[PDB]
């Protein structure tokens, strides 16, 4: 029957690990870098477009930056495909929660009911798991500003700041080398490049090739402003932290 | 027993030159008892806005539901909705429950952000949409409105004119009406600048 | 070989191994012996103990008044075809104020085997059972195989060394379909016959096991010393 | 290599099974033909009666799908029957739904999207059949279109299906290369089966008994399949001139 | 390779390997036959006798459906009961919707269908069963035979088993000898004989003859069993032929 | 409602009033009750106003949709057949009573539905609470073989009938014409009461008339 | 309604008036309630027009995929899927049929189905609502093995009167004739069938 | 029976790769090149009618298919699956947004729901990835013209101008040297047209080319007139003749 040809995607390997999340993770491993870091008054969220185009329409293009809410964002690492299907899911949770209780959602229970999500395919259905990992990027009113990553294992933690992707052993030392608690997103901003710009496989580093974001307070008064930057506004801060 | 006049209350907009104006009454009652003077029954999505009167749970369940709506529409469309799409958005929904329908009388009122065009529509509590140019009434005294609306009402009024024409309109209304009043709003809507004032009336 | 890994599987030659596996399974089960005459239908059965500590497996159902099996492999796919029996003459007395027939409900037997072999996921039964019973056509003895075949014959036997009393059940023959109205002969005929299967081990008062159905006899087990007799 | 097996892709971007599927259309070694007239759409197909203890009437390819469309299949019976059933099926769900009478390039794709599933979904094996849908449809006139195994569909001016198709498809193309038309100038249906006929008995190059032939006719209003008299009478005309 | 492990799976020929093989369950069984006659049908099927316990005249082979198509089959016999069991569910709500009994062709697409059906998926098994099918209806006189891969012809004369090259040989001889047709009766006879000259490919057991028929002037269209003297009429002139 | 159709020799029209009523109150002065399904298919619609603009938005979809299918102008009797069935299956309880008209390459049709799903075929018909005015106006004045002209007239005039004589039809007269080989022309408000009177007084109110008790700004920007 | 179905030497005729009727009011004065379902099997429509156009839709359905499978239909195949709906679905229509078809080997047949779904073949059948009043009259002058011309006179005389006395029946009078020549259409006019 | 495949067909290798979806878009590097070229008032999308025989009639075989009445498609790789995914586009369409919102989508929206399509066949139980890439010109009130790509794994792109298929990478490098933000559409079409012109071996006339632009709303092509609002498709298919005219000016 049907047997003869069942990959059987949710068993364990004789060392106890799940081989198709130890794969999703080495094809996450091939994707762009993305990259976290939360500041005192903010967070950053860094992320770099895998080799484009000249011909690319860059300024209506979006694959590694998304909104969630209002409040939250998520930097993307993987099949992109795979991630709009868990992006839609996770939008629909925040508006489920909003309209239940009448108050945005708490970062890490959206983030919990999507590490859920992709646990679910690790344990059951015999389909194969998201080849996605995010960094969540997020505010509320009880923990302030949070980064989380979640990957296809269905396991999220908590950073102070993270990079997914590729080159993320080289990344993650220039970050724990430079990182400090006191700092602030304008300086956080200019580690978040300058680490993207040494762990590239490019030559070169500019706009073209690159997302980037901001959740701030530097909102007017006590609430959260979002940033998704411009193709513009990429160039302007890449020449101002002294990269181009 | 009809849940149309259970909880009472009435909603009225007008279209002005380049401006509109939505007003809502505040009561919120049991029948013949009194409860809260502080319902208010206007809400708004970006710069659309959703009167509705009725059953005082429904309203509230389909303020949450527009506001769940319009907001996944703001995430995946990147612009706010506009107003004659919100109201192909209330038909929608409200047909959807054909045979078990929200027992309320809805009223968008809003300006078209990119032509600029004033805009108020009308339904029934299963979808129907009544655009009209001039005014739209919905509520327990609905009847009276109409007469206030039809008798008071002239096209291309000022926003401060405007405010006044259906302010009493609203207030001469109620006070022929047992189940409306306990205080009034009124919001004057223009395409930058939106004014909300509440209204003086007599609480009985 | 290849073609064994399933029962959905025919071989290059037209074999269905597994129902073949399943039919073996029956040939590693106890002896069994089943014969009838015009007016009676006896089964006998040898029953098999674990040890000498363990009881010896039962190995005769009873499904009517006027019908009832013996078993020769699996047991719980008796249990299981034997219950099926059960309701199906149960059907037919509560629908039809009607006893089954011991054919049709050979059958139904038949019909229900067959879907276990046809499909994936199933298995074959891996039981072996001889059907006996008086209907209106008289007395009946049936042959089950767990492949779907079903026979109506006058003497059978299956399981473990089941030829020797298969053997002899073709030489008595035309002796044993005369025994009418006369039971403790056509019992006789039937231990004689199983006791053509026996090696090393004899037929002693908890071994054997015998039932009977007939023109006025309910369908009856018998057990323990009320075998003593026949021994 | 389970690729074979089922339909998924090939490491080359090929489903080998659909190529396989294909491959048993030939299966029953008969070659078919289809042209257009005027008025009408005539399909000719042989008729191989290998056995002498077959009831030769019951042996048949082309199938009656509605009063307007006929449909002639190249491939094993079974899967063609199934084909059959199905057209027909279709067909009459769409008269009943849509008011009228379903045309022969609409139940084309219908049965064009049903073959694309089975090369898409695993369970569903593909049909081994080349489906050959012939009417006068009453917007498009004399029509013909064709359904393979890969889900593919596509009008046609004429056609040809079988062992055999290339030499008949050439045939075929050097007359309309001549005539510069895209059908037969002819008024009768009588002679457009009679020029069918002739130009398989030419590209082939056998004659044909009454019996080794099978015809169906599509006119405006009904399709119809043709008696072995009927043919008879079209072979005497042929060889008469 | 590996093309033949799988129900439904394409060869590089374009062959499903396991119907071929359900063919060699039905070349295993044993020989029945079918004979379209003048106004009517006559089927007829070895009984191999494995042993002396074998209850003669009990374990019918030939199976009815409605009350005017007559099945027999070579093969496994489980497999051609499942498929006349469906073919009495298709019989009956074909009477129920449409009044008539169904009609002989229309009763062989119905198992045609069927059958064919169970070599579309991995799911299934193929029939291991010809079926040799037919009757009368108001168009006359049909015979039919169905093989594992669905397919189905009309027949003057049908045979499948072990003996099935015999049977066909002499089938053969009848539709030459005798173009304006064979009537019921004189279709019984050749029947019994047809089945004991096919007998010589099964020649170390001894067998069991059965026969039955749908004729309109004999049977009124109805299926029914040749028995008694007139079974044994047919036995003896097959007896006699054989000698 | 007052609506009609009526057929003319080379092709169709409809017409209908623009009133729509809660009981005795106006809802509505100017009610489109004219539905396009497909460019050159139209239907008039009576009963429950969001019933027939849901049913007719859906089979129009549909349409819609078939049509991109099988690369075709869609058919009236399409329209009609969709209709009625999905009319049928809700045994009335959606308050849709139609006339459905068009042309396609069969030609021109006019038809009725009627709300538990039967269907009527006619040269001239009338459906809603005016159909009995308007259908005396057409019984008087009917004729077979009329020109577009005559057409159009005689369907605004039976749409008349209906304006003056049943309290339930009022305003204006909405007219679409369907003609072979031409586009459809959709008439809004073909017809409208000319002047119309001013009012006596304006009723413009003094700056300051309404009191207030307190004032603010609304942030409706991000 | 006054709906009748005539046997005949030469086949079959159908009859029917064409008013239909809500309450009072005549919705209809010129309906078309003989309806085919096939090429030469018809039916006669009484009751409910949603729910006789329906079943009458559905059963030219199941005859146009029975005839793709199986040939043409016989009347009776027609009649006993015409049953089935009526009988299954009883509860839920108010639905009176006439069938009536031709074949060749049976000829002229007539098949009435009533409101709770039996069948009854007859050699002529009345129903309606103005069947009440032409039983005695129908009754008195129905032979067997009528012409076409005296079988169009039976009918036209008695859906004349069936007109004249029941108010939910009036118009024309359509009439249906199924022979082996084919299928003929005829029509009558009040002025004159009133003055009969 | 019942579709006992619930399980993946697709799933990842040691080396993280998708082997069905590598594999499909090998089967859209075989197929015919297609290209999309976006202007400033337009966007041209263009194919070669490939025709397998000279007898079939390559008019009645649509490359480039309307969507929506603002929105267009055309493809490389396997046809049958281009077929079907058009079907189910132009549903999505209507049931998704139309019948909620009573207006057609925005492009990428369109593209969105599409993608998720392809994604899915990529994913769930028994079924292969769609062997074809797409290219969706469109336009919309508020975002303008676009062009969107559109994989086999269900990932979208918004592109200037682009091509698929068999010469795609040598039509890319002669698209980039001609493309700029000045584009009027006539020199879109004009650069279609070389451009397309390299991939192909034999006959290049309007019979053998399918040419389609998102441009000017087509009043002539509603089918009605009454609405001042309603003003017409922007998605239109060049004629045979359109196509050969500007071959002259070539
Ligand atoms: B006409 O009278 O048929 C008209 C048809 C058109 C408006 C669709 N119908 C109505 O105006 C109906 C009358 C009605 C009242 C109450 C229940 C059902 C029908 N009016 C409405 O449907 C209606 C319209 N707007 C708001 C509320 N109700
Ligand atoms: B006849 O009167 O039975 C007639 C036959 C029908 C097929 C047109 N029926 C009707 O006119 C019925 C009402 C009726 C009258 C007498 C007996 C039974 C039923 N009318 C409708 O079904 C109808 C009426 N108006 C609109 C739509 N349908
Ligand atoms: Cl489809
Ligand atoms: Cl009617
Ligand atoms: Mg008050
Ligand atoms: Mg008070
Ligand atoms: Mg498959
Ligand atoms: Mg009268």
């Amino acid at each position: 029957g049907s047997r003869r040809y069942d990959s059987r995607t949710t068993i364990f390997s004789p060392e106890g690990r799940l081989y198709q999340v130890e794969y999703a993770l080495e094809s996450i491993s091939h994707a762009g870098t993305a990259i976290g870091i939360m500041a005192s008054d903010g967070i950053v969220l860094a992320a770099e477009r895998k080799v484009t185009s000249t011909l690319l329409e860059q300024d209506t293009s979006t694959e590694k930056l998304y909104k969630l809410n209002d409040k939250i964002a998520v930097a993307v690492a993987g099949l992109t495909a795979d991630a709009e299907i868990l992006i839609n899911t996770a939008r629909i949770h925040a508006q489920n929660y909003l309209k239940t209780y009448n108050e945005d959602i708490p970062v890490e229970i959206l983030v919990r009911r999507l590490s859920d999500i992709k646990q679910g395919y690790t344990q059951h259905g015999g389909l194969r798991p998201f080849g996605v990992s995010f960094i969540y990027a997020g505010y509320d009113d009880r923990y302030g500003y949070q980064l989380y990553t979640s990957n296809p294992s269905g396991n999220y933690t908590g950073w102070k700041a993270i990079s997914v992707g590729a080159n993320t052993s080289a990344a993650q030392t220039l970050l724990q080398m430079d990182y400090k608690d006191d700092m602030k997103v304008d300086d956080a901003i200019e580690l978040a490049l300058k680490t993207l710009s040494k762990t590239t496989d490019s030559s070169a580093l500019t706009y073209d090739r690159l997302e980037f974001a901001t959740i701030r307070k530097g909102a007017n008064d006590g609430e959260v402003y979002q940033k998704i930057f411009k193709p513009q506004e990429i160039k302007d801060i890449l020449v101002k932290t002294g990269i181009t | 027993s009809d849940p149309s006049s259970i909880n009472g209350g009435i909603v009225v907009a007008m279209t002005g030159k380049d401006c509109v104006a939505i007003a809502c009454d505040l009561r919120l009652g049991s029948q013949s008892l009194g409860v809260s003077n502080k319902f208010e029954k206007i809400f708004h999505y970006g710069h659309v806005f959703l009167g509705i009167t009725g059953l005082a749970t429904d309203v509230t369940t389909l303020n949450e539901m527009f506001r769940y709506k319009t907001n996944l529409y703001k995430l995946k469309e990147e612009r706010a909705i506009e107003p004659e799409t919100f109201t192909q958005l209330v038909s929608s929904s409200l047909y959807e429950r054909r045979f078990g329908p929200y027992f309320v009388g809805p009223v968008v009122a809003g300006i078209n952000s990119k032509s600029g065009k004033p805009f108020i529509a009308g339904f029934d509590l299963i979808g129907c949409i009544d655009e009209a140019k001039d005014f739209i009434v919905s509520g327990t005294a609905s009847d009276q409105l109409f007469g206030m609306c039809e008798s008071l009402y002239e096209p291309n009024l000022e926003p401060e004119d405007l405010f006044e024409t259906i302010s009493q309109a609203l207030l001469n209304a109620a006070d022929r009406d047992a189940l409306s009043g306990w205080g009034a709003v009124v919001y004057i809507i223009k395409k930058d600048e939106v004014v909300k004032r509440y209204l003086k009336m007599r609480q009985d | 070989n290849n073609y064994d890994g399933d029962t959905v599987t025919f071989s290059p030659t037209g074999r269905l191994f597994q129902v073949e596996y399943a039919l073996e399974a029956i040939k590693q089960g106890s002896v069994t012996v089943g014969l009838r005459s015009n007016t009676h239908a006896v089964l006998v059965a040898l029953k098999r103990n674990a040890d000498e500590l363990s009881s010896y497996q039962k190995k005769i159902i009873k499904c009517d008044e006027h019908m009832g099996l013996s078993l020769a492999g699996l047991a719980p796919d008796a249990r299981v075809l034997s219950n099926y029996l059960r309701q199906q003459c149960n059907y037919s007395s509560l629908v039809f104020n009607r006893k089954l027939a011991v054919e049709r409900a050979g059958h139904l037997l038949c019909d229900k085997a067959q879907k276990n072999t046809q499909s994936y996921g199933g298995r074959p039964y891996g039981v072996g059972l001889l059907i006996i019973g008086y209907d209106k056509s008289g007395a009946h003895l049936l042959e089950f195989q767990p492949s779907g075949n079903v026979t109506e014959l006058y003497g059978t036997a299956i399981g473990a060394r089941s030829q020797g009393a298969k053997t002899y059940l073709e030489r008595t023959l035309d002796t044993f379909i005369k025994i009418d109205g006369n039971p403790d002969e056509l019992i006789k005929a039937g231990v004689e016959a199983i006791s053509q299967s026996l090696r090393d081990e004899s037929l002693t008062v908890d071994n054997l096991s015998i039932a009977i159905v007939g023109k006025d006899t309910p369908f009856t087990i018998y057990d323990g010393e009320a075998v003593a007799k026949y021994i | 290599g389970y690729d074979r097996h089922i339909t998924i892709f090939s490491p080359e971007g090929r489903l080998y099974q659909v190529e396989y599927a294909f491959k048993a259309t030939n299966q029953t070694n008969i070659n078919s033909l289809a042209v257009r007239g005027k008025d009408c759409t005539v399909v000719i197909s042989q008729k191989k009666v290998p056995d002498k203890l077959l009831d030769p009437t019951t042996v048949s390819y082309i199938f009656c799908i509605s009063r307007t469309i006929g449909m002639v299949v190249n491939g094993p019976i079974p899967d063609a029957r199934n084909a059959a059933l199905r057209a027909k099926a279709e067909a009459a769900e769409f008269r009943y739904k849509y008011g009228y009478d379903m045309p022969c390039d609409v139940l084309a794709k219908r049965m064009a999207n049903l073959s694309q599933i089975y090369t898409q979904r695993a369970y569903m094996r593909p049909l081994g059949v080349i489906l050959t849908f012939v009417s006068v449809d009453e917007e498009l006139g004399p029509s013909i279109y064709k359904t393979d195994p890969a889900g593919y569909y596509v009008g046609y001016k004429a056609t040809a299906t079988g062992p055999k198709q290339q030499e008949i498809t050439t045939n075929l193309e050097n007359h309309f290369k001549k005539s510069k038309i895209d059908h037969i100038n002819e008024e009768s249906w009588e002679k457009v089966v009679e020029f069918a006929i002739t130009h398989m008995i030419d590209a082939l190059g056998t004659e044909f008994s009454k019996n080794d032939l099978e015809v169906g006719v599509a006119t405006k209003d009904k399709f119809f399949t043709l008696s072995a008299e009927n043919i008879e009478e079209r072979l005497v005309a042929i060889a008469e001139q | 390779t590996g093309y033949d492990l799988s129900n439904s799976v394409f060869s590089p020929d374009g062959r499903n390997f396991q119907v071929e093989y359900a063919v060699k369950a039905v070349e295993n069984g044993t020989t029945s036959i079918g004979i379209k006659c003048n106004d009517g049908v006559v089927f007829a099927v070895e009984k191999l006798i494995t042993s002396k316990l074998l209850v003669p005249q009990k374990n019918v082979k030939i199976q009815v459906v409605d009350r005017h198509i007559g099945c027999v089959y070579s093969g496994l016999i489980p497999d051609g009961r499942h498929l006349v069991n469906r073919g009495r569910e298709e019989a009956a709500s074909f009477k129920k919707l449409y009044k008539t009994p169904i009609p002989i062709p229309a009763f062989a697409d119905r198992l045609g269908q069927y059958v064919q059906a169970h070599t579309l998926y991995n799911s299934v098994r193929p029939f291991g069963v010809s079926t040799i099918f037919g009757g009368v209806d108001k168009n006359g006189a049909h015979l039919y035979m169905l093989e594992p891969s669905g397919s189905y012809w009309g027949y003057k004369g049908a045979a499948t088993g072990k003996g099935r090259q015999s049977a066909k040989a002499e089938l053969e001889k009848l539709v030459d000898h005798h173009p304006e047709g064979l009537s019921a009766r004189e279709a019984v006879k050749q029947a019994a004989k047809i089945i004991y000259l096919a007998h010589e490919d099964n020649k170390e057991k001894d067998f069991e003859l059965e026969i039955s028929w749908c004729s309109l002037s004999e049977t009124n269209g109805l299926h029914k069993f040749v028995k008694g003297d007139l079974l044994q009429e047919a036995i003896d002139f097959a007896q006699k032929e054989i000698n | 409602t007052t609506i009609v159709g009526v057929k003319f020799n080379n092709g169709v029209v409809i017409a209908a009033d623009t009133r729509s009523t809660q009981g005795p109150i106006v809802a509505d002065k100017n009610c489109a009750k004219l539905h396009r399904i497909s460019p050159k298919i139209w239907c008039a619609g009576a009963g429950t106003a969001a019933d027939t603009e849901a049913v007719t938005q859906l089979i129009g979809s549909n349409i819609e949709l078939h049509s991109l299918y099988t690369s075709r102008e869609p058919r009236v009797v399409s329209a009609l057949q969709m209709l009625k069935q999905h009319l049928f299956k809700y045994q009335g309880h959606i308050g849709a009573y139609l006339i459905v008209a068009g042309v396609d390459p069969t030609g021109s049709h006019l038809f009725s539905i009627h709300a538990h799903g039967s269907t009527d075929v006619g040269y001239y018909l009338s459906l809603g609470s005016g159909s009995l005015a308007a259908m005396a106006v057409l019984e008087s004045h009917w004729k077979q073989d009329l020109t577009k002209e005559e057409a159009i007239k005689l369907a605004s005039d039976a749409i008349q009938a209906g304006i003056w004589n049943d309290l339930g039809s009022a305003s204006n007269v909405d007219v679409c014409v369907m003609e072979i080989g031409k586009d459809a022309e959709y008439l809004r408000n073909y017809l409208t009461p000319n002047v119309r009177e001013e009012k006596q007084k304006s009723y413009k109110f003094p700056r300051g008339t309404t009191a207030v008790l307190k004032e603010s700004i609304v942030n409706i920007c991000d | 309604t006054s709906i009748m179905a005539v046997t005949f030497k030469d086949g079959v005729i159908l009859g029917a008036d064409s008013r239909t009727t809500t309450g009072a009011y005549i919705a209809n004065r010129v309906t078309d309630k003989l309806t085919r379902v096939h090429d030469k099997i018809w039916c006669c429509r009484s009751g409910s027009a949603a729910d006789t156009q329906a079943i009458a839709d559905i059963v030219q359905y199941h005859l146009e995929l029975y005839t793709s499978q199986y040939g043409t239909p016989s009347t009776e195949t027609a009649a006993s899927v015409f049953k089935e709906l009526c009988y299954e679905n009883k509860d839920n229509l108010t639905a009176g049929i006439i069938v009536a078809g031709y074949d060749d080997k049976n000829k002229g047949e007539v098949y009435t189905i009533p409101l709770g779904g039996s069948v009854h073949k007859l050699p002529y059948a009345i129903a309606g609502s103005g069947s009440t009043f032409i039983y005695g009259y129908c009754d008195k002058n129905f032979r067997e093995n009528m012409s076409k011309e005296e079988t169009v006179d039976f009918i036209k005389h008695s859906l004349s009167q069936a007109i004249k006395w029941d108010g939910s029946s009036g118009g024309v009078i359509r009439m249906v004739v199924l022979t082996a020549a084919g299928v003929e259409r005829l029509i009558f006019y009040p002025d004159e069938y009133e003055q009969l | 029976m019942t579709d006992r495949y619930s399980f993946s067909l697709t799933t990842f290798s040691p080396s993280g790769k998708l082997g069905q979806i590598d594999y499909a878009l090998t089967a859209v590097k075989q197929g015919v090149t297609s290209l999309g070229i976006k202007a400033t008032n337009g966007v041209v999308i263009a194919t070669e009618k490939k025709s397998s025989s000279p007898l079939a009639m390559s008019e009645t075989l649509s490359k480039v298919s309307l969507l929506t009445p603002d929105i267009g498609a055309v493809y490389s790789g396997m046809g049958p699956d281009y077929r079907v995914l058009v079907d189910k586009s132009r549903k999505v369409a209507h049931t998704s947004y139309k019948r909620i919102y009573g207006e057609y989508p925005p492009t990428k929206l369109l593209v969105s729901e599409v993608a998720k399509i392809m994604q899915e066949a990529t994913q769930s139980g028994g079924v292969r990835p769609f062997g074809v890439s797409l290219l969706i010109a469109g336009h919309d009130e508020f975002n303008g013209f676009s062009l969107y790509q559109v994989d086999p794994s269900g990932s979208y792109f918004p592109w200037k101008a682009t091509a698929i298929g068999k010469g795609s990478v040598a039509a890319k490098t002669f698209l980039e040297k001609r493309w700029n933000d000045e584009l009027e559409l006539e020199d879109a079409i004009h650069i279609a047209l070389l451009t397309l012109k390299e991939s192909v071996e034999g006959e290049f006339n309007g019979d053998t080319i399918e040419l389609a632009i998102i441009g000017d709303e087509n009043p002539d092509l509603l089918g009605y007139t009454g609405i001042p609002t309603d003003k017409g498709p922007r998605f239109r298919k060049l004629t045979s003749q359109e196509i050969n005219d500007r071959l002259e000016a070539l």
